RNA sequence: GUAUGUCUAAAUGCUCUUAUUUACUAACAAAAU
RNA sequence: GUUCGCGAAGCUUCGUGGACAUUUGGUCAAUUUGAAACAAUACAGAGAUGAUCAGCAGUUCCCCUGCAUAAGGAUGAACCGUUUUACAAAGAGAUUU
């Protein structure tokens, strides 16, 4: 219970938080910040942190102050402010979720302009004329360096590290694909999900490969392009129903 | 010359006085990616966090929304949702090109539905015609995780497939357990018939692929 | 209104060299500032240059002003002189410039550039703490001719603040004695050669 | 060095690719010839990288060899290059790690 | 299938409808032009499948 | 008739006022140097002095904007009424 | 920045020795500058006819060739060229030699000469 | 005779704002400051241009890290602008630099008079500008002048060699010099950053330049043709047509260059009539224009070498007519 | 005036050879006593 | 904290009424996912015309360099392709009512 759990978070300390950028290119570009000259190199690269929020989950000076908007850098997992940051750092409960519900359209949980169009490869803060609670994972051989793992175990990781993250929908891992679909309750959750795992490890400390974690790619997590096939339409068009019915029940 | 902005009751406060700044050509709006005044209020004087306008005047007009929330300028709905009630009783299609939706923007057709929502006689009529239209333990036998687990809180890690339809609850305490069990759809430990069959079935088809 | 805070110069030195390693997303506006301040930048130039310290002077404290940001500083007063006394200074500086050429067998002449090409120009704070400024140009006076003028002379401001020779701190107006105008004629026998 | 490719081979450009290499680990995987021989390359990225650029490769001779004159005796010589091609990046899916 | 590269903000004239022009709302409008329309996308459907 | 003296004064005027502003616009547009009401609540727009380093007009870009042409109404092009030497 | 550039910028730390020693060591290495077949542009002295598709290209027309160095050497040492060449039509691999004996050139398998 | 309006000036406006604040400040302080901030500007534009590969050296003297590629070059090619700015900042550096040096123990008090002395003098040497603008030409000879002068004065009874101060008047030079491009650069600077931040959308050709002219008018001259064309008579489907008509206008054109009589039958008389004045017109113009480029060729005013060519041309077609 | 365009999924040190260059570019310009 | 008054203890100290001063800052939050380009490899490769080459324009929902209404960009970019109806009149032959 983040309240009573702790005040304290400090995740990350201002003195390790981030090298600024990783080398592609022959020179470094003042202006973009990024390496020019030059084109080699996946570019994608594992999160050194990670929210472990049960631990980490506090009061900040945003609670007291009354922020809307949750911590992108404490959803990532290195938040240097800590208890000092404006911006909020728990798991968006369903309360927090309601009193942002007005804004929720335009911006993100974290305060952050959403956009008319999806981005091509529906890689980040989805569009506000589409409004979604549904991740695509992806690149989950990466995530696991290679790992000959079991479909149903890599299914059970990811369940482990969502259902921490934001009350979960429903999930769905596929072999053929190569994939994790989730679907959360509330946009703002899946948001912060998304912000959370972009580019983290599924492995855990009992795996014989947790010291080079790092030397791997992370997790691509993005946004779900609705599933083709026809129940799960129509499991959408219910939903889609039942909401169009709540709506008019407001109006009248 | 320049048009007011177009901010809805919710979207701007509950108090008798905000003082905003407009920004000429502050942004692109984000539908239509031309240059528009931004106009951005604090709400209350000492409220933490700005509210922007997203979108251009034009823009706003044509869709009938607020300037801010992006909702329904009469009924303050999503406007797919408030489209769609309209539908129910054609919906708008944004063109999502760089060149195409400037053009859009600048069209002055109210889209679509938005015609609907501005008029007191349209809008009214379609609410009316709304209104007469609706008048551990295993787990089995769709519907979403975030209720499952809200009922087993209310009755006191949760796995469910779909596919399955095989929801392996694991509280991890003999206590929590022993109490779920006594203060109470098929649910055993770690028309009955038809309903095993189907589970049979939704198993073999989780298994074949 | 009411005047521009004076803010300590070492606000503003914390500020230059905070943007010098400018590569986050932090500053982004930062780089857009600068960016636009090349437009300014000529006029800058102008400002510094016209403030240089004259050679009767070790270092020249000046007015400034900086954007927050740190994209650009304009040296802000304007240097304005009395004019006769300006002139016997320059006249001394001649003078003393004369007396040097005539002492030195060889006279050590700069090199261009003064720093290298790949050296960065040392920040200020390296020589902040370094020793007094070695002395300036100011040519050897006598107590019996230029009785008057000695005392105030070789100074920033040429004539002190608070005095009744000059208006004031602003600097706008001067009304001199006799013999103090007289000293400053006879030492500007170089340059005031006038017909 | 008229026509470029004189400019990328200029010794300042090859000092400057080295200098990469040293400080950071820019390589260009593009610009060098991949190895004949695997079993010299000891780790492991260096080999992702190759088997990529030999993938592309491949992609390349693929693009070109269902041109209109089919006749021809070049498309023919590359279906052999594009087989020596799939053999490569077959081999470079090496089973030790 | 991969798409043509854009080189400075071009259309995809698929979507979006490219620079539309009006129907031009006349006088004796009736409304079985939409029903035809979508009687004729139902066809073009079938084709697809 | 001949318009009226006043009348064409007050037109003057009129469009003097405006051109006037116009050019004061563009003007003010130019990068050289040298209250309201929302519904029944009312509202105090401002001006903030951006910064004068920072792009005055952040929002424009040069963008091509194509145009449609919007004539609702339809215009009556009304007319009147050897082959080959022509 | 300028075609006519006197001075281009080196590193503080450029031992040109060490630099063109490891530029050496990185050019065994290296795709292009260890191969055959280097680009020229040229015009064709010959005016010949494409042995395939018969495409008559006349004298003086513009190609980008690929100029290739012939071990055999005329006589001891003065060298002689193989000059590729396309023909516009059909993609076939026209060359010549340049056999400075006759202060000319000699065809080499792509066309024939008229 | 100055402005009467304009009191506000640059620095007012700039501190009539909240962005920025003032100190006192040590002069090489502050000129260190400019020397960081101004390369920083520098660098930061490049960057913003994307040739990454044109270094600032400290000292401002730009030049290239590779040798560039044709398209790189075309991309990276800064102009008058910029390169003047850098000049300056490299002047700036240079005097700033040398009080430096007097401030460390480097270098005596007349020493550091005689350096800021020929570095004023010697701007011309010391740093392009002059290629950049060479109006800066006139204040580099004014600057040699005052040496010469300076110098005679200064060396009556002592003999020859380096240690003059007395930098004032050249300084005075400059500053004056400075205060002209400061507009100039303002301008032009300022110009180059609003291109970066937002670039041009349709630019209008100018045909007083004496490039383009002759074509554009012959445009206009045609278009007038088929004009003229079109109120004669009644055509369905004339965009066909007027190819057809442009393509008799310019044989017709032809023919009277050669001094061939343009008969066609089919030609109806009145279109006919109406190409034959517009040839006619033409001519007018041509033979005149023609008669003008001979008469400054005779002078010696400023001819073209392929427009006096052209006169050549031209008149002897004339002369053979 | 050193053109251009498509194409891109996310072994180690060692030394020895030189009074040169398989050098490349031609957009630029073209006459006699 | 400054202080100008009142009330208690020994001008010194507590307890009070006032006056003075009064709502900053954000279109921004620190690494991949809200969009920089060159470069590189591979593959081809240069306006008319037979060929070689100059320059100028033109159209555009393409831009770049340029202070630019100079100038320059592969003749700067794409234009070189598709191309069957405001459709009529006359004559001859054939099947159906
Ligand atoms: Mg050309
Ligand atoms: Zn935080
Ligand atoms: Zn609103």
């Amino acid at each position: 219970s983040w309240r009573d759990k702790s005040a304290k978070v400090q995740v990350k300390e201002s003195e390790l938080p981030s090298s600024i950028p990783a080398q592609t290119g022959l020179t470094f570009n003042i202006w973009y910040n990024k390496w020019s000259q030059g084109f080699a190199g996946n570019t994608r690269f594992v999160s050194p942190f990670a929210l472990q929020p049960q631990l980490h989950s506090g009061k900040t000076r945003g609670d007291n102050d009354g922020q809307l908007f949750f911590c992108l850098f404490f959803a990532k997992g290195m938040c240097c402010l800590g208890p000092k940051c404006e911006y909020l750092h728990h798991i968006p409960d369903e309360e927090d979720i309601g009193k942002l519900a007005l804004r929720t359209e335009v911006l993100d949980c974290f305060g952050r302009e959403k956009f008319a169009d999806y981005r091509e490869d529906m890689g980040g803060i989805g569009s506000f004329r589409k409004k979604n609670k549904t991740l695509y994972v992806g690149g989950i051989d990466g995530a696991l360096n290679s790992k000959h793992l079991k479909p149903a175990q890599i299914e059970s990781r990811i369940r482990f590290v969502f259902s921490r993250l934001g009350d979960i929908d429903r999930i769905r891992y596929v072999e053929s694909k190569n994939c994790g679909f989730v679907k959360f309750k509330y946009q703002a959750n899946a948001e912060f999900a998304k912000e959370a795992m972009s580019n983290q490890t599924l492995l855990l400390p009992s795996d014989k490969e947790w010291d080079d974690r790092r030397e791997g790619t992370g997790l691509l997590v993005k946004w779900a392009n609705e599933d083709p096939d026809p129940a799960a339409q129509k499991r959408l068009q219910e939903e889609l129903k039942l909401e169009s019915l709540n709506m008019m029940v407001h109006l009248i | 010359n320049e048009p007011p902005p177009n901010i809805c009751e919710q979207c701007l406060g509950d108090e008798a006085n905000i003082r905003m700044t407009k920004i000429p050509q502050g942004s692109e709006c984000k539908i239509c990616t031309l240059p528009f005044t931004l106009y951005h209020f604090k709400t209350s004087k000492r409220s933490n966090n700005i509210i922007k306008t997203l979108i251009c005047v034009r823009c706003a007009t044509q869709r009938n929304i607020c300037q801010c929330c992006m909702l329904d300028s009469r009924w303050h709905i999503p406007i797919q949702l408030r489209d769609h009630l309209i539908s129910l009783v054609v919906m708008t299609e944004e063109a999502k090109n760089d060149m195409m939706k400037r053009f859009l923007s600048l069209k002055n057709v109210k889209l679509g539905g938005a015609q609907i929502t501005s008029d007191p006689s349209e809008a009214d009529n379609i609410v009316d015609k709304l209104k007469n239209i609706l008048l551990s333990f295993f787990l089995y036998n769709s519907i979403p995780e975030w209720k499952i687990t809200d009922t087993v809180s209310q009755l006191l890690s949760l796995i469910v497939n779909h596919k399955a339809k095989c929801g392996g609850l694991r509280f991890q305490s003999s206590e929590l357990g022993e109490r779920f069990v006594s203060k109470i759809f098929i649910i055993p430990w770690s028309t009955a018939e038809n309903i095993k069959l189907s589970l049979s079935l939704n198993k073999l088809i989780q298994l074949e692929l | 209104y009411t005047p521009k805070a004076e803010m300590p110069p070492e606000h503003l030195r914390k500020i230059i060299n905070t943007h010098s390693d400018m590569a986050s997303k932090m500053y982004n506006t930062d780089k857009k500032a600068f960016l636009g301040a090349l437009k300014y930048l000529p006029h800058a130039i102008l400002k510094l240059l016209e403030n240089m310290p004259h050679p009767w002077e070790q270092a020249k404290e000046v007015k400034v002003l900086y954007h927050t940001s740190g994209a650009i500083t304009f040296v802000n007063e304007t240097p304005r002189v009395i004019e006769p006394v300006y002139t016997a200074q320059w006249s001394a500086t001649w003078i003393a410039m004369r007396r040097e050429k005539r002492d030195r067998t060889h006279f050590k002449r700069m090199r261009f550039p003064p720093f290298d090409d790949d050296e960065p120009p040392l920040s200020y704070e390296q020589h902040i703490e370094n020793i007094e400024p070695l002395d300036p140009i100011n040519l050897p006076l006598d107590s019996q001719d230029d009785e008057y003028v000695k005392d105030w002379l070789y100074d920033s401001r040429p004539l002190e603040e608070d005095s009744k020779k000059v208006n004031g701190t602003s600097y706008k107006k001067w009304s001199f004695d006799l013999p103090e105008m007289s000293n400053l004629y006879r030492l500007s026998t170089p340059l005031r050669d006038e017909v | 060095m008229s026509r470029n490719v004189d400019k990328a081979n200029s010794v300042l450009v090859r000092f400057q690719e080295q200098q990469a290499e040293s400080a950071g680990g820019y390589k260009d995987y593009s610009r060098y010839q991949r190895p004949r021989n695997v079993s010299k390359v000891k780790s492991i990225k260096e080999a992702n990288e190759w088997k990529r650029q030999v993938s592309k490769e491949i992609k390349q001779k693929s693009t070109r060899i269902y041109d209109p004159s089919l006749n021809e005796m070049q498309i023919a010589e590359l279906n052999d290059e594009l087989n020596n091609l799939f053999k490569e990046w077959k081999r470079w899916q090496w089973h030790i790690d | 299938v991969a798409i043509k590269k854009p080189k400075k903000k071009y259309g995809t004239d698929i979507d979006y409808n490219e620079d539309i022009v009006y129907e031009q709302a006349p006088m004796p409008g009736i409304y079985d032009t939409s029903t035809e329309d979508r009687q004729i996308k139902k066809k073009f459907e079938q084709f697809e499948r | 008739p001949l318009p009226t003296k006043a009348e064409i004064q007050e037109c003057t005027a009129r469009t003097k006022s405006y051109i006037q502003r116009l050019v004061n616009a563009k003007l003010a547009n130019s990068n050289n140097r040298a209250l309201l009401l929302n519904n029944s609540h009312h509202i105090e727009v401002v001006s903030k002095q951006m910064d004068p380093l920072l792009p005055r007009f952040v929002g424009k870009k040069a963008r091509k904007v194509v145009a449609p042409t919007e004539n609702d109404e339809v215009v009556p092009v009304l007319h009147m009424d050897d082959p080959n030497e022509w | 920045s300028e075609r006519k550039a006197i001075n281009k910028y080196y590193p503080p730390d450029y031992n040109p020795l060490e630099a063109e020693k490891l530029s050496r060591k990185m050019a065994k290495k290296l795709k292009t500058m260890n191969k055959s077949h280097a680009s020229i542009r040229l015009m064709t002295p010959f005016s010949m006819r494409c042995l395939e598709c018969n495409e008559y290209i006349p004298k003086s027309r513009k190609f980008n060739g690929k100029k290739e160095l012939l071990k055999e050497k005329y006589l001891d040492s003065i060298k002689i060229y193989r000059l590729t060449i396309s023909c516009p039509r059909c993609a076939n691999s026209i060359a010549f030699r340049t056999d400075p004996g006759n202060s000319d050139y000699v065809m080499e398998v792509g066309g024939v000469r008229n | 005779l100055p402005t009467n309006h304009n009191k506000t000036k640059l620095l007012k406006s700039l501190k009539n704002t909240k962005y920025f604040q003032q100190t006192t400040i040590d002069w090489v302080e502050a000129g260190l400051q400019l020397c960081r901030q101004g390369h920083n500007m520098l660098n930061l534009l490049i960057h913003r241009k994307g040739l990454t590969y044109l270094h600032l050296d400290y000292n401002f003297n730009l030049k290239p890290t590779k040798t560039l590629t044709t398209k790189e070059r075309k991309k990276s090619r800064l102009g008058n602008s910029f390169h003047l700015m850098r000049e300056l900042l490299k002047m700036m550096k240079l005097i700033v630099d040398t009080h430096v040096q007097f401030r460390l123990g480097n270098v005596d008090a007349f020493q550091l008079a005689d350096g800021i002395h020929y570095i004023l003098n010697h701007i011309g040497q010391l740093t392009g500008i002059y290629r950049y603008k060479y109006k800066v030409m006139h204040q580099i000879r004014a600057c040699k002048d005052l040496k010469h002068i300076i110098y005679y004065k200064f060396n009556k009874n002592l003999g020859k060699g380096p240690g003059c101060g007395f930098w004032q008047p050249a300084w005075r030079v400059w500053l004056n010099f400075l205060r002209g491009t400061i507009p100039l650069l303002e301008r032009y600077i300022g110009n180059l950053i609003t291109r970066q931040f937002e670039g041009r959308s349709n630019e209008i050709v100018k045909t007083t330049t004496k490039q383009r002219l002759d074509a554009y008018y012959d445009l206009e001259l045609r278009n007038s043709v088929m004009d003229d064309i079109l109120e004669m008579m009644p055509e369905s489907i004339r965009q066909k047509k007027a190819r057809t008509i442009l393509q008799h206008l310019s044989e017709a054109w032809r023919c009277w260059k050669a001094n061939i009589p343009w008969d066609v039958p089919g030609m109806p008389a009145p279109i006919k009539k109406i190409i034959e004045r517009y040839i006619k017109s033409k001519a007018d113009a041509w033979v005149s224009a023609a008669h003008y480029n001979r008469e400054r060729i005779k002078r010696g005013a400023h001819v073209e070498k392929t427009m006096v060519k052209k006169n050549l041309g031209r008149l002897t077609r004339l002369w053979i007519k």
